[PDB]
C-alpha cells in the first residue's frame, strides 16, 4: 500500500536532510 | 346508517337510452370510491363500471364501453348512469355498490353472499 | 537547489492532506459507529458489518497518528509499525468481507448468514493478524537496521500479497455485481445502474485496482498523491453515503427527533 | 327469502318495543361515576413512584 | 426473601430454557418460505396442488426443492369476503394467483372478475411489498377452443381487433397464431394492471401453464429466487 | 309478498329514527363545558418485551394484573410476566395464523384461534409438567376473529360466517349460536356482570346478544365502514366502537343511539383496537398510523399520544387495576406504557 512506502520515502528524506544539515554545520 | 337507493329502470325497447340513479344516504358521499354491478337472470355478478372519488379515473367493462356514461355529482349527492345504444342481451337487475373502506384505491364488492354495501337494485329489461 | 525546498513543500503538502483526511473520516465515522451503534432497530447482520468496517476506519485513522507520532518526534517505534501495518490490512479485508458478504447474498439467497457469521469475522480479524505474527518474527529471527521503515522486498511482499489478492478478488465481485445489477434492471435505465456503480465503488474499494499491480518506483507522486487523497476522505465518503443517507436511517432520526420534541 | 323477511320484521318489532332512558339522564349518569372513581385511577391521577410496581 | 431468591433462580431457568427454544425455532422459521395459492374454484388449483404434492379451513402444502424449505398455503373452507382475512398474508414471500382462461362463445366474464380482483390485491395498501406469481391455466384448451368458429374474447373485449402480436415475444413452434394473439393480449392486460401503479416494491410474474404440467414448481422456485434478490437489492439502496 | 314486507320493514325503522329523535333531548358534549380537562398525558414505556418473529396480533390481561398472553403468527403462543419481563411458558402451535387469545380468569385456562376454524384451549395445570392441547372446538365455516372467557366452563366465539357461538368446554358442544349478522364478525367484549355481550361486523352495525336468554335485543347502527374494536365502558352501561372510516363512535344500552362521536381531522387512517381506562375518563385508541391516541372521554379532545411503534398497532389492553397499559403491534414488540 501507498501509505508504508510513502512513509519509507519521507524517512529516508528526513535522514538525507539531516546528513546534509550536519555536513553544512560541519562546514 | 348506509342506504343506496336505486332509481329507475323499466321495460324499453332495443337501441333506446335510459338514465338511472343512485341516491347515496349516510355517509360522507365525497371521499368513496364507488361502481356499478349487474347481475343476469340466472348468471353470476359481474361488475360494470367504477368511479373514482374526485371523478378523474373512470374505467368499464369491455363489452359495454363506450356505450355508458357514469358521472358523479357531489354537490348533490347522487351517482348518475346513462345507457343509450341498448342491447337485448343487458337485461339485468342492477346494483350500485359501494367500496368499504374510505381514502383507499382497492375495492372487494362481487360478493353474492349478502355484501351489505349495495342497494337492492333495479330491474332492466329490453323486449323486442 | 529549490529542488530541495520544493520537495519539502511538496512532502508537507501530502501530509497535511490526510492528516485532514484522517482527522475528518475520523470524527464522522465516530459518529456514524455511536448512531448504528445506539439505534436498537439497525441493529442487523448487514450493518454488523457495516458496523465493523467502520470501526476499522476509526483503527486505522488512529494508527496513522500513531505512526505520525514517531515521525514527529526501537521498542515504541516497532509497535506503532505494527499497529500500523495491521489496521491497514484489517481495513482491505474487511471490504473483502463485504465484497463477499454481498456475493454471498446474491449468489446463494437460501442461506443463514449466523452460519457464516462466525467465518466472516475470522476472515476479517484473524487472517490480518496472522500474516501480521508471520510478519513480525520474519523482521525479528532474519535481520534488524532499526526501526522497520526501509522497504525490504522479501519481508515488504509478506504483507504486499494478502492486499493484492484482497484488491483483486474484491474487483471480481464488483464486476459479477454489477452484471447482476443489468441482468435484474434489463427486464423493467442507464441511470440507475450508474448510480448503483457510483454507491457501490467506495463500498467495495474499486479504486485501487487502478494503482494495485502499480509498481511504486515508476511513479513517485502519481500514485502516493492520488492514494492517499483518497483513501483519506473514502471514510467521509462511505459515512455520508452510508450513515447519513440511509432512508431508514434518516427515519429512526426523524422519529427520534419527534419523540424528543414531544417530550 | 321471505323468512328472512319475517325474521327481520319480528327482530324490528322487538327492537321497537322497548324502554328508552332520556339521553340527559345517562349522560349524567356517566359523569356521576367517572367523578366517584376519578381518585382511584392509576392513569388519570398520577401515582407515586413508592407504590408503582414497574419502576 | 430467600424463597423470593429461589423463585427469581427458578424463573430465570425457565427464562433461559424457554430463549434456547426460540433461538431453535427462530432459524427453521427463518429457512421455510412461504406461498399463497390464491385461485378461484373453476379455476383448477388442485390440479396445481395434486402437482405440487408429486373439513378444515386453511389447507397446507409442505416440500423442499434443493434442500430448500416451501410452505404452500391453500385457501379453503372459507367466505367469499377477502378483505380481511388477506390481511394476515403480508410476510409470505409470494402470493401465487391462479386463473383459467375460458374463451368458448359460461355464467360470466371471469376473466374481468380475475383482473379486478388482481387489481384489488396490487393496489391494497398492506400487499405493497408482497410480490404476486401469476399462471395463466388451460393454454391447451384455449388452443382447443380457436375451432369454434367464433371468437369469445373480441365479444367480450373490444380491443382483441385492434391488437397485434408482440414481435419480441417469441411463439412457441405448432400453435396457432391467433390463439398465442389472445395469450399476449391477457398477459398485457395483466401487465398493464400491474404498470399501471409502478411502485417499483413489488413485481408481478406471468407464466403459462397446461393443464397436465411439471415444470411449474421449477418455475415457483425460480420465481421466489428473484424476489428474495431483488429485496436484497432493495436493502442496499440498490434498485 | 315481498313489497308489504319491505315497506313494514321501513316503516319499522321510521319508527325506530322517530323514537330515537324523540329521546334526543341533549347531547352529552352540551352538558360537560364546565369541565376541567385531563390536561397533556405524558406516558412512558417502561418494558419493551421481545422475542417475537411474526407480527404480534393480539393480547390479553390476566385478572391479576401479573400475567399476559401474547399471540404471534409464526406459531407461538408466549405468556409473559409483566413485572421481570422472563416468559413463563412458550406454547408451539399446530397451525400458523392466529387471530383470538384469551387468558380465562381463572388463570387455569388459555384459548386460541384463527383462520384453522378451530379454538385450541390448552390446560395451564400441567401436572406432567408439559403443556398439552385440553380440547379443540371445530364448528365453524368461516374464520374465527375473536373469542373470550366467560368461566371456566363456558366459552363465546366470534366467527367470520356471520355467526357467533356459545361453547361448553366439558362436552365441547356449541351450547348456543347467535344468527343475527350478515357479515363477518370481527370482536366481541364481555360485560362485567357476564350477561350481556355486544358484538361488531362489518356492516357497520352493533348487536346487543343476551347469553342466557340466546338472541339479539338492541341493534346500532351509527359507523360508516367496518367495526374492527368494542370495548365496554367500566360501569356496562356504554360501549365505544372503533371503525375504518377514522372515527371513533361512544353509544348507549339505554339511549338506543350514539352519544359521542370522536374524530380529528389530520387523522384518515383505520382503528384497530380500542380500550377504556379503569375510571372511564381516558379511552384509549390504536390507529393505524403508527401511534395510539389518548381521547378525553368526556369532552371529545386528545389528552395525549402514545407514538412508540414502528409499525401498525394491532393489539391493546389495559389491567383490570388500571396500573399500566401495553400495547402490540406488528413490529413483533410489546411496549408497556405507564403514566408517571
Ligand atoms: C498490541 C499492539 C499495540 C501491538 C503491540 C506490539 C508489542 C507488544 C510487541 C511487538 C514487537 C515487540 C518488540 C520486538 C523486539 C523487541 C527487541 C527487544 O530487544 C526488546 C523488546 C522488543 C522491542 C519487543 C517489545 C514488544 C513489542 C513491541
Ligand atoms: C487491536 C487492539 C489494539 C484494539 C482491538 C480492536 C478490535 C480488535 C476489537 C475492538 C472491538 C471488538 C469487537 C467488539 C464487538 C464484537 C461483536 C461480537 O459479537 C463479536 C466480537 C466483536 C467482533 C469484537 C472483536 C474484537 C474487536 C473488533
Ligand atoms: C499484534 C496487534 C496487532 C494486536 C493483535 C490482536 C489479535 C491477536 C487479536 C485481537 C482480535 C482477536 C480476534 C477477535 C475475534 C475473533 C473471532 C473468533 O471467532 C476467532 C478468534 C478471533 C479471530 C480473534 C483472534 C485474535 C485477535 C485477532
Ligand atoms: C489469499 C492469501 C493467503 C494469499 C497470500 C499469498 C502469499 C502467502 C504469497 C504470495 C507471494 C509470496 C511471496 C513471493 C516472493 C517472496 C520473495 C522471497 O524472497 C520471500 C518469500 C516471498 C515474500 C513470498 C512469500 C509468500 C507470498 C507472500
Ligand atoms: C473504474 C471503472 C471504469 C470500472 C467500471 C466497471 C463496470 C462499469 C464495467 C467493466 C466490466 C463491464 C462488464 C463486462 C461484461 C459484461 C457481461 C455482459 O454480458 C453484460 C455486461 C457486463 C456485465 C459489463 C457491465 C459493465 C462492466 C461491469
Ligand atoms: C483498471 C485497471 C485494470 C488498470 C490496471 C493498470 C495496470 C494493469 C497497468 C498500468 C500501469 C502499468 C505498468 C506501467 C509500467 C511498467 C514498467 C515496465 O517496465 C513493466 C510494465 C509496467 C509494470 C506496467 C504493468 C501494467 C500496469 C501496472
Ligand atoms: C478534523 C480536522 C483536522 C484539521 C487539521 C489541520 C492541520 C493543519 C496543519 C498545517 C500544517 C502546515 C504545513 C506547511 C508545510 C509547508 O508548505 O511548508
Ligand atoms: C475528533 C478527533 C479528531 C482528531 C484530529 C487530530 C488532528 C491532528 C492535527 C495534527 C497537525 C500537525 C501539523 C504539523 C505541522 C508541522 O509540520 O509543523
Ligand atoms: C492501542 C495501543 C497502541 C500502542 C501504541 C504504542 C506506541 C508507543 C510509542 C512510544 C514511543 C517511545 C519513544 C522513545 C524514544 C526513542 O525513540 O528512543
Ligand atoms: C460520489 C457519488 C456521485 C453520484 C452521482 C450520480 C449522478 C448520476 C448521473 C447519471 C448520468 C446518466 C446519463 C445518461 C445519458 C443518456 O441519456 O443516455
Amino acid at each position: 500500500h501507498s501509505d508504508g512506502i510513502f512513509t519509507d520515502s519521507y524517512s529516508r528524506y528526513r535522514k538525507q536532510m539531516a546528513v546534509k544539515k550536519y555536513l553544512a554545520a560541519v562546514l | 346508517q348506509v342506504q343506496l337507493q336505486e332509481s329507475g329502470g323499466g321495460l324499453v325497447q332495443p337501441g333506446g337510452s335510459l338514465r338511472l340513479s343512485c341516491a347515496a344516504s349516510g355517509f360522507t358521499f365525497s371521499n368513496y370510491k364507488m361502481n356499478w354491478v349487474r347481475q343476469a337472470p340466472g348468471k353470476g355478478l359481474e361488475w360494470v363500471s367504477d368511479i373514482s372519488q374526485s371523478g378523474a379515473s373512470i374505467s368499464y367493462t369491455g363489452s359495454v364501453k363506450g356505450r355508458f356514461t357514469i358521472s358523479r355529482d357531489n354537490a348533490k349527492n347522487t351517482l348518475y348512469l346513462q345507457m343509450n345504444s341498448l342491447k337485448p342481451e343487458d337485461t339485468a337487475v342492477y346494483y350500485c355498490a359501494r367500496c368499504p373502506a374510505p381514502f383507499t384505491r382497492d375495492c372487494f364488492d362481487v360478493t353474492s353472499t349478502t355484501y351489505a354495501y349495495r342497494g337492492q337494485g333495479t330491474q332492466v329489461t329490453v323486449s323486442s | 537547489a529549490s529542488l530541495d525546498e520544493q520537495q519539502t513543500m511538496f512532502y508537507g503538502s501530502v501530509k497535511t492532506g490526510y492528516t485532514i483526511g484522517y482527522g475528518l473520516s475520523l470524527a464522522t465515522l465516530l459518529v456514524a459507529t455511536a448512531i448504528l451503534s445506539l439505534f436498537r432497530k439497525l441493529h442487523c447482520t448487514r450493518n454488523y458489518i457495516h458496523m465493523h468496517l467502520f470501526i476499522s476506519f476509526i483503527l486505522r485513522a488512529a494508527a496513522v497518528f500513531i505512526k505520525d507520532l514517531a515521525l514527529f518526534d526501537s521498542v515504541g517505534c516497532k509497535a506503532a509499525m505494527v499497529f500500523f501495518q495491521y489496521c491497514v490490512m484489517a481495513n482491505f479485508f474487511w471490504l473483502l468481507v463485504e465484497g463477499l458478504y454481498l456475493y454471498t447474498l446474491l449468489a446463494v439467497s437460501f442461506f443463514s448468514e449466523r452460519k457464516y457469521f462466525w467465518g466472516y469475522i475470522l476472515i476479517g480479524w484473524g487472517v490480518p493478524s496472522t500474516f501480521t505474527m508471520v510478519w513480525t518474527i520474519a523482521r525479528i529471527h532474519f535481520e534488524d537496521y532499526g526501526c522497520w521503515d526501509t522497504i525490504n522486498s522479501s519481508l515488504w511482499w509478506i504483507i504486499k500479497g494478502p492486499i493484492l489478492t484482497s484488491i483483486l478478488v474484491n474487483f471480481i465481485l464488483f464486476i459479477c455485481i454489477i452484471r447482476i445489477l443489468l441482468q435484474k434492471l434489463r427486464p423493467p435505465p442507464y441511470s440507475r445502474l450508474a448510480r448503483s456503480t457510483l454507491l457501490l465503488i467506495p463500498l467495495f474499494g474499486v479504486h485501487y485496482i487502478m494503482f494495485a499491480f502499480f509498481p511504486d518506483n515508476f511513479k513517485p507522486e502519481v500514485k502516493m498523491v492520488f492514494e492517499l487523497v483518497v483513501g483519506s476522505f473514502q471514510g467521509f465518503v462511505v459515512a455520508i453515503l452510508y450513515c447519513f443517507l440511509n432512508g431508514e436511517v434518516q427515519a429512526e432520526l426523524r422519529r427520534k427527533w419527534r419523540r424528543w420534541h414531544l417530550q | 327469502s321471505i323468512a328472512q323477511a319475517r325474521k327481520l320484521v319480528e327482530q324490528l318489532k322487538m327492537e321497537a318495543n322497548i324502554d328508552r332512558i332520556k339521553v340527559s339522564k345517562a349522560a349524567a349518569d356517566l359523569m356521576a361515576y367517572c367523578e366517584a372513581h376519578a381518585k382511584e385511577d392509576p392513569l388519570l391521577t398520577p401515582v407515586p413512584a413508592s407504590e408503582n410496581p414497574f419502576r | 426473601t430467600e424463597d423470593q431468591r429461589n423463585e427469581e433462580k427458578a424463573q430465570r431457568e425457565a427464562n433461559k430454557k424457554i430463549e434456547k427454544q426460540l433461538q431453535k425455532d427462530k432459524q427453521v422459521y427463518r429457512a421455510t418460505h412461504r406461498l399463497l395459492l390464491l385461485g378461484a374454484g373453476e379455476s383448477g388449483k388442485n390440479t396445481i396442488v395434486k402437482q405440487m404434492r408429486i373439513t378444515s379451513g386453511i389447507f397446507e402444502t409442505k416440500f423442499q426443492v434443493d434442500k430448500v424449505n416451501f410452505h404452500m398455503f391453500d385457501v379453503g373452507a372459507q367466505r367469499d369476503e377477502r378483505r380481511k382475512w388477506i390481511q394476515c398474508f403480508n410476510d409470505v414471500t409470494a402470493i401465487i394467483f391462479v386463473v383459467a382462461s375460458s374463451s368458448y362463445n359460461n355464467q360470466t366474464n371471469r376473466l374481468q372478475a380475475a383482473l379486478k380482483l388482481f387489481d384489488s390485491i396490487w393496489n391494497n395498501k398492506w400487499l405493497r411489498d408482497t410480490s404476486v406469481i401469476l399462471f395463466l391455466n388451460k393454454q391447451d384448451l384455449l388452443a382447443e377452443k380457436v375451432l369454434a368458429g367464433k371468437s369469445k374474447i373480441e365479444d367480450y373485449f373490444p380491443e382483441f381487433a385492434r391488437y397485434t402480436t408482440p414481435e419480441d415475444a417469441t411463439p412457441e413452434p405448432g400453435e396457432d397464431p391467433r390463439v398465442t394473439r389472445a395469450k399476449y393480449f391477457i398477459r398485457d392486460e395483466f401487465l398493464r394492471i400491474s404498470t399501471a401503479s409502478g411502485d417499483g416494491r413489488h413485481y408481478c410474474y406471468p407464466h403459462f401453464t397446461c393443464a397436465v404440467d411439471t415444470e411449474n414448481i421449477r418455475r415457483v422456485f425460480n420465481d421466489c429466487r428473484d424476489i428474495i434478490q431483488r429485496m436484497h437489492l432493495r436493502q442496499y439502496e440498490l434498485l | 309478498e315481498l313489497d308489504q314486507l319491505r315497506q313494514e320493514a321501513e316503516q319499522l325503522k321510521n319508527q325506530i329514527r322517530d323514537a330515537r329523535k324523540a329521546c334526543a333531548d341533549a347531547t352529552l358534549s352540551q352538558i360537560t363545558n364546565n369541565i376541567d380537562p385531563v390536561g397533556r398525558i405524558q406516558m412512558r414505556t417502561r418494558r419493551t418485551l421481545r422475542g417475537h418473529l411474526a407480527k404480534i396480533y393480539a393480547m390479553h390481561w390476566g385478572t391479576d394484573s401479573r400475567l399476559l398472553v401474547s399471540a404471534s403468527q409464526d406459531g407461538k403462543l408466549i405468556i409473559w410476566d409483566s413485572y421481570t419481563t422472563n416468559k413463563v411458558h412458550a406454547i408451539p402451535l399446530r397451525s400458523s395464523w392466529v387471530m383470538t387469545c384469551a387468558y380465562a380468569p381463572s388463570g387455569n385456562y388459555v384459548a386460541c384461534g384463527g383462520l384453522d376454524n378451530i379454538c385450541s384451549i390448552y390446560n395451564l395445570k400441567t401436572r406432567e409438567g408439559n403443556v398439552r392441547v385440553s380440547r379443540e372446538l371445530a364448528g365453524h365455516t368461516g374464520y374465527l376473529s375473536c373469542c373470550r372467557f366467560l368461566d371456566d366452563n363456558q366459552i363465546v366465539t366470534s366467527s367470520g360466517d356471520t355467526t357467533c357461538a356459545l361453547w361448553d368446554i366439558e362436552t365441547g358442544q356449541q351450547t348456543t349460536t347467535f344468527t343475527g349478522h350478515t357479515g363477518d364478525v370481527m370482536s366481541l367484549s364481555l360485560a362485567p356482570d357476564t350477561r350481556l355481550f355486544v358484538s361488531g361486523a362489518c356492516d357497520a352495525s352493533a348487536k346487543l346478544w343476551d347469553v342466557r336468554e340466546g338472541m339479539c335485543r338492541q341493534t346500532f347502527t351509527g359507523h360508516e365502514s367496518d367495526i374492527n374494536a368494542i370495548c365496554f365502558f367500566p360501569n356496562g352501561n356504554a360501549f365505544a366502537t372503533g371503525s375504518d372510516d377514522a372515527t371513533c363512535r361512544l353509544f348507549d344500552l339505554r339511549a338506543d343511539q350514539e352519544l359521542m362521536t370522536y374524530s380529528h381531522d389530520n387523522i384518515i387512517c383505520g382503528i384497530t383496537s380500542v380500550s377504556f381506562s379503569k375510571s372511564g375518563r381516558l379511552l384509549l385508541a390504536g390507529y393505524d398510523d403508527f401511534n395510539c391516541n389518548v381521547w378525553d372521554a368526556l369532552k371529545a379532545d386528545r389528552a395525549g399520544v402514545l407514538a412508540g411503534h414502528d409499525n401498525r398497532v394491532s393489539c391493546l389492553g389495559v389491567t383490570d387495576d388500571g396500573m399500566a397499559v401495553a400495547t402490540g403491534s406488528w413490529d413483533s414488540f410489546l411496549k408497556i406504557w405507564n403514566g408517571s
